[PDB]
């Protein structure tokens, strides 16, 4: 599905 | 001192941006990867994801699945600092006086949105945001970065690959107008840019022909990604506000010089292997950062470099300062007949309108004993000019569906011919 990334 | 911000997850806190989150398709809501026990290498393989008060009823997650030459080139090449042309101004300043005094021949830069007139929604505005306004259905330009082509498809496909992981293709959205959506009310230029719009102006609100669809875009540019040279259509100054991340700008002066090799570097079927800012003398290096406001004049030659993930929105207009400067831009369009995904819709028929209004400001010029500004009747001049080759009888049948109704050209043109002689007295 749809992801948010780290940073 | 505190406010009211979304929050995500089960833990019902704001967006982190050091913690991998994951949104469940049944609620449509983001899950922290610790909250729901869904480790970030995990994530790719998963096709379907339900948050565990989903999964109850809406079933177990699916989790079976089952150039960069450009960009260096660009930077590796030394430019300008922008901050030998490009002006700082704060918004309050930037004002319609500000334009006449300086004549808006160079870069703008304002760095707070404060006293701009700039409406934008919060920096608490995602993409995800994005999709739910202005629609997920709605078919968007996307281009293919590294091909430097562009195809329609599916904002909800496009969003999809916005929030994946592992990007095999750098994929943009730089052209996508807004303003017919419901994030319209979310948006609105910067009061400057109303003041020197003609459609903004001098567009009537009964004319059936409608308004250029240029008012409104919103940019979704993804992390290392990279816009060619360009000039806006017809030579439309633009401004652009980057609501998150940051967006570098290499803005090129157009001299009558630098505009010829842009017309046939841009005719040129190679023209996304040879790097344009080898041709030029200057070519300034503008890095627009989060909440700044770049305005770009008519005509520039720019090009944006995004080093990470940015949302900004951008909107073209045209203003009486560059007349001439916009149909020189138009007329390269013209002779360029490049694809009209870009182009800006009935930028003849504001000029036509444009023309009817000089004409009223010849008669009130002689009805309060006042001459008009020197740069209007240039400019007027420009228009007739124009207006005449546009109305040939060898050329009309191009520019006739740009007419707008009830118009006779041949008794404006004359009539703006006759009062431009009397004014130059
Ligand atoms: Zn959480
Ligand atoms: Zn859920």
């Amino acid at each position: 599905a749809r992801t948010k990334q780290t940073a | 001192n505190m406010a009211t911000v979304p929050v995500y997850c089960v833990c019902r806190l704001p967006y982190d941006v050091t913690r991998f989150m994951i949104e469940c398709d049944a609620c449509k809501d983001w899950f922290h990867g610790s909250c729901v026990g869904v480790e970030e290498e995990e994530a790719p393989d998963i096709d379907i994801y339900h948050c565990p008060n989903c999964e109850k009823t809406h079933g177990k997650s699916t989790l079976k699945k089952k150039s960069q030459l450009f960009i260096k080139e660009l930077r590796s090449r030394t430019f300008p600092s922008a901050e030998d042309v490009v002006a700082r101004v704060p918004g309050s300043q930037l004002t319609l006086g500000y334009m006449e005094e300086h004549g808006f021949t160079e870069p703008i830069l304002v760095p707070k949105k404060d006293g701009l007139g700039l409406a934008v929604p919060a920096p608490t505005f995602y993409v995800s945001d994005v999709e739910n306004y202005v629609g997920p259905e709605r078919s968007v330009d996307v281009t293919d970065v590294t091909k430097q082509k562009d195809c329609k498809m599916k904002l909800k496909e496009f969003v999809d690959y916005y929030y994946s992981t592992n990007r095999k293709r750098v994929l943009n959205v730089t052209n996508l107008e807004f303003s017919d959506t419901r994030m319209s009310s979310f948006v609105e230029p910067p009061d400057i840019v109303k003041k020197l719009s003609w459609v903004e102006n001098y567009w009537p609100d009964d004319a059936l022909l409608a308004k250029p669809k240029v008012t409104k875009y919103c940019l979704i540019c993804v992390k290392d990604s990279y816009t060619d040279f360009h000039i806006d259509s017809g030579g439309a100054s633009a401004w652009y506000h980057v609501l998150k991340g940051e967006k570098t700008f290499y803005l090129i002066r157009p001299a009558s010089a630098n505009i010829s090799l842009y017309e046939r570097w841009r005719s040129a079927s190679n023209h996304s292997e040879m790097f344009f800012a080898d041709q030029v003398d200057k070519c300034y290096k503008c890095i627009v950062k989060q909440g700044q406001t770049l305005f770009i004049p008519s005509g520039w030659i720019y090009a944006t470099l995004t080093p990470v993930d940015c949302l900004a929105f951008a909107g073209h207009f045209l203003h009486s300062l560059s007349v001439e400067m916009q149909m020189r831009a138009y007329e390269v369009e013209r002779r360029l007949k490049l694809g009209s995904l870009t182009q800006f819709p009935n930028f003849e028929t504001a000029c036509w309108y444009m023309g009817k209004h000089l004409l009223e400001a010849f008669k009130g010029s002689h009805k309060s004993g006042k001459q008009l500004p020197p740069h209007l009747v240039q400019g007027a001049k420009i228009l007739n000019g124009a207006f005449r080759s546009w109305t040939k009888k060898q050329a009309l049948a191009e520019h006739e569906d740009e007419l707008p109704e009830h118009f006779k050209p041949s008794q404006l043109i004359k009539d703006l011919a006759k009062e431009i002689r009397l004014s130059e007295n």
